[PDB]
């Protein structure tokens, strides 16, 4: 620190930043320490004697205040176990603790009290300030103010406690934090014993208030439960109960204890009548009693007492005395404790709740009543078990005498007169029958039931299998029959488990098996149900699906469900074919792509053809089926991969078709999902110059490469078309499909009338002789030279490259150079453009138009007008030269949401591009309706 | 007779809907049910499909009745008439060849109100199709199939072909209390105990529904509240404690900012005296690991900001082998379409069967396939549960493992605007952002880290750099992610300022791991050799391995943990990506502890399957250590990187039976200036973000920088 001060205080000019930098590095070295460690070094070590106002002291004080802030935010009490040597610096730390620990709402009396009680450092602050004067003297003025706030708060709290004027929230927080409160007050009062008495007084009064609130709440909840039938009106009490107590002053809510007068009996905010006091007390005692809740059927509160409470309490009293005496009738036990079955611990709780009233004590009789009720319930369960056993007897066909069970049934029929007896006087014979049925629980009764109702399933199982040994063969057949859906396949396992579990009763049983021998043959089922909890349900599920199980034996030997088998075959033999649609069909994936599935030796099914939708159906099927945790996914994955690969190839074809390309017009590709004689891909362009191309290997690698080349050729073709469009003007009159149509037709003799009509827009009233004359000039000898050149070269070029993709790229390049070599009956875009130019020259006079005033030549003009005005305005533009023929699509485009970028592109290209013979005008109308994409591309 | 689940509300609404559905289906009356989500319609649809398995029925009643096969079509604003036509035709094909007195095929249209006024108006076909089954072709008896239309949005009666139309309104307090009693009926002690709470919860639910701006909470939330309180009381065997009511309410009625559910429900009750807090992480956990019983909770919707929830989920709960599968939209060029839905639903199914938890990423477009599964209305067979999944025209019943769970991660605003209201009601909704995990002091540390960043960038001529230009991958949430990752690695240790300092230092170290060396040199220079600057230079150049990728690799192989068998690292660089020869050098260095590292280029892959093939080819080697390196040039790309990352995580989780150790490196080549596309890193979670200026071993300069930092240029030639 001495080197730091020495170096810092050097009087370098401020502009340079010597002191700030050195002090920043020193502060950095401090902050590397623990905040409490910084505070410890600050207070304990006496380094400060150096001059308390230099820059190092202020930097370290800053760092220490930040440390104290961190500790306060961390709620770490730093003064506990603390030590200090410099009273001034410890007072600075103490002041920082006081100020930083203070709540943000520094004046909230309740938040101040919460701060004082919750934070431990407050205890230390008061302790230090109480011990010796020097700390308080060294403490700042903000801390002294906060201490004065603390003192005022505590003295108000104490005055409220002693008098009784305290709010209930303050009293609650004080009770929860009584120790800190009383220590802090002791420290203050020594600085400046009845408070303990006061806090006890107020705790007793607050417990009374909360008792009454909870009694009233229980009564209110009872009335809310019977709400659906009976409504009560106690507005005053509901308002009083609804008020939040924390704000409410204790002495208003309840009379407080002061020897100022006698220790008055306390009186509450409610002022409950004696009747309602008793009622609410009891209803509170029985708030958890399930037996007092039901126990009854707009009312006033006195009428609620008379009708609802007294009957309920009287019946509860009488029931509790019936239980004590044992005079409780079986009918009462059956009505009341219908719910406690298998909940005898809850019954024990309930009965102790009944005891809480402190009449009919001994609090032990309930153990006996609980056991008696267990016995009664087990007896009725045994009755049910006996009935299930008789049903199983008749279902399975046993003969062993079970007359003894009639005893329980003898009770079950005369259920009504026998039930006039008590819990102990029932008999010993029924007790014995329960002793026999002890080993059958409700789950075991449920298994037996699942067996009973299924006599037809039982007979069928016994006719079909005759033994568990046969089940496995049956299950194999069933797996063939299942249906490939989870429920369908799982039916087989359900059946297998059912039959393996219930095998003893179905097969091993001898019809003459008597009662106990039946119980052991049942113990085998006991072990099965112990190992499997859903076995009865599996039985019932098998019985519901009996007709399929019947089909299994005779029929399902043949089905051979084949959904993944189909995919497997497609992978092995399958062939995908991509080709230009036949019959003038519209271009789409469905029309381009289709699957051939042949037949192989050993499988002489029909060679099928599948449509893209059928393959997508197969795929959906595979996916919803394929959750089987098996490697079979490989076939689905091969299937899906090849499908997707071929689909990508198909879309590339469609793109080239849409772009107006000609090579891929007669092109057929066969992709062999697995090689045929070494061939995985086959391509034939339908051309005498291009021989069949075939390549082997992984189909998907070939397909990806072929798709990438097709797509590269697509971009290259788009460039080539844009280029020829700039090189030739009239091409822009047309789209790609129109250009393909014309390329094909104009070579014909005669062309189609549609084509001559389409040409009319360039050369009015076009005829065959016009096209024949237009063919001159474009068919230069250079073109025949190129054709010969490419026709001779291509064989060598293709022999020099080996992979199908390189031969295909060669073919693609040479087709962009000289397509006539490949497709002789088609005109290349260049010869077509030339023919169009020749026609355009042979036609009438050029069209000379002039824009009206306000519209600038060489500028993109824009007019904005109401809808109705749009169309007449476009017409005035042409009116300027009323002697000129009328415009057409060449000059005017009317825009629609369905207007494609190709239309706007061709309009713009007709306007801007050179080669035209006249000064036409170009209009793009109703553009607002265009899509954003098309307008963007047009710009 | 029909075997309903015990926690199912056997309410009047479901009763009437089932009765109507049965009578109308049996008699081929078209029936249209409209009501708000949770109004027993789709439940009735599944119950009636299951009960009416005529011969295979559970009761003699339905055995007397006809056998029902449902063909379902999910209507949308974009559904065509051909869809409805083909649905009716498929049902006719099912009815063909059968006794219409013992078999019937029914057409079920879901969300018909969506198709109401679409520009194509497909519901017009309804009129003819309901009368005979034919629009132009000649009638036949099998073509007249039954029909039920179920919708949450209102319907045009004139199109219903004068069928039977039942429109329900939002239930009232008496109906909500009856539904609740129905839910609890399975036990009478519990039902009585909770009865008091039913009224308060109904009043609160109507308050929430009137308060909220858009329909965000509905009847499933109320019903699940009753269910969860019933379960709590049942397990405790005592009156439900305030904390359980609070927890149930928070689980169900959280997810919306303008909603103060617990305050409303507490306004109706005095339980508030306890009012302990429960964090969204506790609630998400309680959903995913819900404490033998049919206590199945709804599927999770986590609303997040900037894909943040994934870091929290991966880090906190999925530390061990519980790592779920990420179901996401592929970022590869040639894979976004139908086939991606097919593979995804295959994976969803496989995870249901196997019991693997699923995370639903940008796949809301998968909802039509999962719509019925989210309802969690289950058919049963042999104890096992089956739920419907469809991909196209095919709906199938698929097996759900009790351990299966579904978490959809979506942006809050995308949910609020686009997500259909019934989808929002089918899911249990919670908001999760790093701010919701970080405590006050951890958030303070984040603030301090942002200040420290800005100082690092500029000062503790003077071009005034930006933090993204220095801490490569920096973004608004980077410091929060860093602090989260740090404290998660620290464990659940209690708060103390010592931890605060250690966490701050770790965060700085990580950011510095992402810094340029240029920046650290600058920081020293501009601090004139400051203490901080020298400490950071030491950490960067000496305690970190930015000198190449080989040094980083070696340090990572030696120092990495042994518990984490899969270790994930993300690397950004300005240099040119590694070639095979650099991997040969890495092999020569690494050989003896791992095989040749496998270097793969994400851009080279057109399909997710082609990528997965090579990931598996590598992961199938028996080496006890494997180093996989994925390369990408940031030119769009973030989608490719993300999809590849998810795929590698999934495939490692799948190839995990082995205790082999996999080191994954994702290397992204950036540009110091850039092309507008701002690379965003600090993805947090399982990843370590490291910047390497240059991945090569610097043959032309054998020096690690910071040696030249105290040498002149003349000495270089001496």
């Amino acid at each position: 620190i001495e080197v730091w001060r020495r170096l810092v205080e050097i009087q370098f000019p401020a502009e340079h930043g010597w002191k700030e930098s050195l002090l920043g590095d020193m502060e950095w070295r401090l902050t590397k320490e623990e905040p409490l460690s910084q505070i410890t070094a600050y207070c304990n070590s006496c380094w400060d004697t150096k001059g308390l106002e230099d820059s190092v002291a202020k930097t370290f004080e800053k760092c220490i205040i930040e440390a104290v802030s961190s500790a306060c935010q961390s709620q770490t009490s730093i003064l506990q176990g603390f030590s200090y040597s410099d009273l001034r610096k410890f007072g600075i730390v103490l002041s920082a603790v006081i100020t930083k620990s203070w709540p943000r709402t520094a004046d909230n009396f309740n938040d101040i009290l919460k701060h004082l009680l919750t934070l431990a450092d407050v205890k230390h602050v008061f302790r230090l300030c109480g011990t010796d004067e020097k700390i308080l003297a060294n403490v700042t003025e903000d801390a002294k103010r906060l201490i004065a706030v603390a003192d005022s708060v505590l003295t108000k709290v104490v005055g409220d406690l002693l008098s009784g004027t305290i709010l209930v929230g303050q009293l609650e927080l004080i009770i929860k934090h009584k120790n800190q409160f009383l220590d802090i007050w002791q420290l203050r009062e020594k600085s400046l014993c009845a408070v303990e008495e006061a806090l006890d007084w107020r705790r007793e009064e607050l417990l009374l208030l909360k008792k009454e609130k909870r009694c009233v709440d229980s009564l209110l909840k009872m009335c809310g439960n019977v709400k659906h039938l009976i409504q009560v009106d106690f507005g005053v009490l509901a308002v009083r109960h609804s008020q939040d107590l924390s704000s409410k002053r204790l002495n208003d809510t309840v009379t407080v204890r002061l020897s100022t007068s006698s220790n008055s009996q306390r009186a509450t905010h409610y002022h409950l009548s004696s009747q309602v006091q008793e009622m609410a007390g009891k209803i509170d005692l029985l708030r958890d009693s399930h037996i007092f809740q039901l126990f009854w059927r707009i009312l006033e509160l006195e009428e609620v007492y008379d009708y609802l409470y007294q009957p309920s309490y009287r019946k509860f009293i009488k029931l509790h005395q019936d239980l004590k005496s044992g005079e409780v009738t079986l009918a009462e036990i059956d009505v009341i404790f219908k719910d406690f079955v298998n909940k005898y611990t809850d019954l024990d709780s309930e009965l102790k709740i009944m005891c809480t009233v402190d009449h009919q004590d001994q609090r032990d009789w309930i153990k006996d009543r609980v056991e008696q009720i267990k016995e009664y319930h087990h007896l009725h369960q045994a009755v049910h078990a006996a009935k299930v056993i008789l049903q199983v007897k008749e279902s399975l066909g046993l003969n062993g005498d079970f007359s003894v069970l009639n005893t329980l049934l003898n009770f079950t029929d005369n259920f009504d007169d026998f039930r006039r007896e008590t819990l102990d006087q029932i008999n010993q014979e029924l007790i014995q029958a329960k002793k026999l049925l002890q080993d059958i629980s409700e789950a075991r009764c449920k298994g037996l039931q699942a067996l009973s109702l299924r006599k037809e399933f039982i007979c069928w199982v016994r006719e079909a299998l005759g033994g568990i040994n046969e089940l496995k063969v049956f299950v194999d057949l069933a797996s063939i029959s299942a249906g490939e859906n989870d429920i369908d396949v799982d039916r087989v396992a359900c059946f297998h488990d059912a039959v393996q579990g219930y095998a003893s009763l179905l097969f091993k049983l001898d019809p003459s098996v008597d009662f106990s021998a039946f119980m052991k043959h049942l113990k085998k089922l006991w072990k099965a149900l112990d190992k499997d909890q859903y076995l009865p349900r599996k039985l019932c599920d098998s019985a519901r699906n009996l007709e399929w199980l019947k089909t299994v034996n005779e029929s399902h030997g043949s089905v051979e469900r084949s959904s993944l088998t189909l995919a497997t075959a497609i992978n092995q033999r399958g062939i995908y074919v991509i080709q230009a649609p036949k019959g003038g069909q519209k271009i789409s994936p469905d029309t381009v792509l289709h699957l051939i599935l042949p037949e192989s030796p050993g499988s002489h099914e029909e060679s099928r053809e599948y449509s893209l939708e059928e393959v997508k159906e197969l795929l959906n099927k595979l996916m919803l089926m394929s959750g089987k945790k098996d490697r079979n996914n490989t076939e689905v994955e091969r299937f899906s991969e090849v499908f997707c690969s071929v689909q990508r190839l198909s879309q590339a074809f469609i793109d080239l078709h849409s772009a107006g390309n000609m090579l891929f017009r007669t092109w057929i590709a066969m992709a062999y999902c697995s090689p045929k004689q070494g061939v995985s891909l086959q391509m034939d362009f339908g051309l005498d110059l291009v021989t069949e191309l075939k390549e082997g290997g992984d189909v998907t690698e070939l397909l990806a490469a072929l798709c990438r080349q097709m797509e590269h050729f697509l971009d290259s073709w788009k460039r080539f078309v844009t280029q020829k469009r700039m090189e030739h003007f009239y091409l822009n009159f047309y789209t790609a499909e129109q250009l393909v149509y014309l390329s094909t037709e104009l070579r014909k003799q005669p062309p189609s009338d549609a084509a001559l009509t389409m040409l009319s827009f360039i050369k009015s009233n076009c005829t065959l002789r016009d096209v024949l004359r237009a063919s001159v000039g474009c068919g230069s000898e250079a073109a025949r030279y190129r054709m010969r050149r490419v026709m001779e070269e291509l064989p060598l070029m293709l022999l020099s490259e080996f992979s199908l993709v390189d031969k295909l790229r060669i073919i693609m390049e040479q087709s962009m150079r000289c397509l006539p070599a490949f497709l002789p009956d088609c005109l290349d875009l260049e010869t077509l453009g030339h023919c169009l130019a020749h026609l355009a020259g042979m036609g009438g006079s050029p069209v000379e138009r002039c824009l009206p005033r306000g519209l600038q030549v060489g500028q993109p003009n824009l007019v904005v007008c109401g809808h109705s005005e749009v169309l007449p305005a476009a017409l005035a533009v042409y009116m300027q030269t009323p002697s000129q023929p009328l415009p057409t699509y060449d000059e005017v485009l009317l825009c629609t949401p369905a207007t494609t970028f190709e239309e706007v592109a061709l309009l713009l290209r007709r306007c801007l591009t050179l080669g035209s013979l006249g000064h036409k005008v170009y209009s793009l109308l109703f553009a607002d309706q265009l899509s954003y994409e098309v307008a963007r591309q047009a710009e | 007779g029909v075997p309903l689940r015990k926690t199912i509300a056997k309410n009047l609404a479901l009763k009437e809907n089932v009765f109507m559905m049965v009578v109308c289906i049996e008699l081929k009356i078209p029936l249209f049910l409209v009501g708000k989500p949770g109004s027993s319609k789709s439940l009735a649809k599944t119950i009636v499909a299951d009960a009416m398995q005529g011969p295979a029925a559970y009761s003699d009643l339905f055995r007397s009745l006809k056998q029902v096969h449902l063909v379902s079509f999910q209507c949308s604003p974009h559904s065509t008439p051909q869809g409805i036509i083909s649905t009716f035709r498929q049902c006719a094909r099912f009815q063909q060849g059968k006794d219409l007195q013992q078999y019937v095929s029914v057409v079920v249209l879901d969300e018909v109100g969506l198709a109401e006024d679409s520009p194509k108006m497909p519901l017009k076909t309804l009129h003819p199709l309901l009368e005979d089954g034919c629009i132009e072709d000649d009638p036949a008896p099998h073509k007249k199939v039954g029909f039920v239309g179920i919708s949450n949005w209102a319907l045009d009666p004139a199109k219903m072909n004068r069928g039977i139309f039942v429109s329900r309104g939002s239930p009232n307090e008496t109906e909500l209390i009856e539904s609740a009693k129905g839910i609890c009926s399975s036990d009478i002690l519990v039902q009585d105990r909770v009865q008091g709470y039913f009224a308060s919860f109904a009043k609160a639910y109507e308050t929430v529904c009137k308060r909220q701006d858009k329909e965000f909470f509905g009847l499933r939330d109320y019903y699940s509240l009753i269910k969860m309180v019933f379960a709590a009381a049942k397990a405790s065997n005592r009156k439900p404690s305030p904390q359980d009511i609070a927890q149930a309410v928070l689980r169900n009625f959280s997810g919306k900012d303008d909603i103060q559910a617990l305050d409303i429900f507490l306004a109706n009750l005095p339980e508030a005296k306890c009012s302990e807090e429960v964090s969204p992480m506790q609630l998400i956990k309680q959903n995913i690991f819900g404490p033998q019983e049919d206590a199945e909770s709804r599927y999770l919707l986590v609303l997040t900001k900037n894909y943040v929830a994934l870091q929290i989920l991966q880090q906190t709960f999925f530390e061990g082998d519980q790592q779920p599968e990420i179901i996401f939209g592929s970022g590869f060029p040639k894979d976004q379409e139908y086939t991606q839905l097919c593979r995804n639903i295959n994976r969803v199914k496989i995870c249901m069967e196997t019991g693997k938890m699923v995370l639903l990423l940008n796949l809301q477009n998968l909802y039509e396939s999962l719509y019925d599964a989210l309802n969690q209305y289950y058919v049963h067979l042999g104890g096992q549960k089956y739920v419907d999944l469809g991909l196209g025209t095919h709906r199938v019943k698929c097996r759900v493992h009790p351990n299966f769970r579904l978490i959809v991660i979506e942006e809050k605003d995308v949910v609020y605007k686009h997500f259909p209201i019934p989808l929002i009601n089918r899911l249990e909704k919670h908001y999760l952002d790093i701010n919701t995990v970080l405590e006050k002091w951890q958030k303070s540390i984040v603030e301090e880290l942002c200040a420290w960043v800005e100082k690092f960038i500029n000062v503790k001529k003077r071009h005034k750099y930006s933090p993204s230009d220095v801490f490569i991958g920096y973004h608004s949430d980077a410091c929060a992610s860093v602090v989260l990752q740090v404290i998660e690695r620290q464990g659940p240790r209690a708060l103390t300022e010592e931890l605060h300092q250690k966490v701050s230092e770790e965060a700085k170290s990580i950011l510095l791991n992402c810094a340029t060396p240029d920046a650290v040199v600058r920081l020293s220079a501009y601090s004139l050799g400051g203490f901080a600057a020298e400490w950071l230079s030491q950490e960067y150049f000496h305690r970190q391995r930015h000198n190449s990728f080989a040094d980083f690799l070696q340090a990572h192989l030696h120092t990495a943990d042994l518990e984490r068998h899969a270790i994930f690292t993300e690397i950004t660089t300005f240099s040119r990506l590694l070639t095979s020869h650099d991997c040969e050098i890495l092999e020569s260095e690494v050989t003896g502890r791992a095989p040749k590292p496998t270097l793969l280029w994400l851009q080279q892959f057109d399909t997710e399957y082609s990528f997965l093939k090579e990931v598996r080819n590598c992961l199938t080697n028996t080496a006890k250590c494997k180093i996989l390196i994925f390369q990408t040039d940031f030119e769009r790309s973030a989608q490719l990187i993300a999809s590849a990352k998810y795929s590698v995580i999934n495939e490692i989780n799948k190839i995990r039976e082995n205790e082999d150790r996999i080191f994954v490196y994702f290397i992204t080549k950036l540009s110091r200036v850039g092309r507008g596309t701002a690379y965003v890193g600090f993805h947090g979670g399982l990843w370590q973000s490291v910047h390497i200026d240059d991945l090569r071993r610097s043959t032309l300069m054998v020096s690690d920088v910071t040696r030249l930092q105290h040498v002149t240029i003349s000495q270089l030639f001496a």
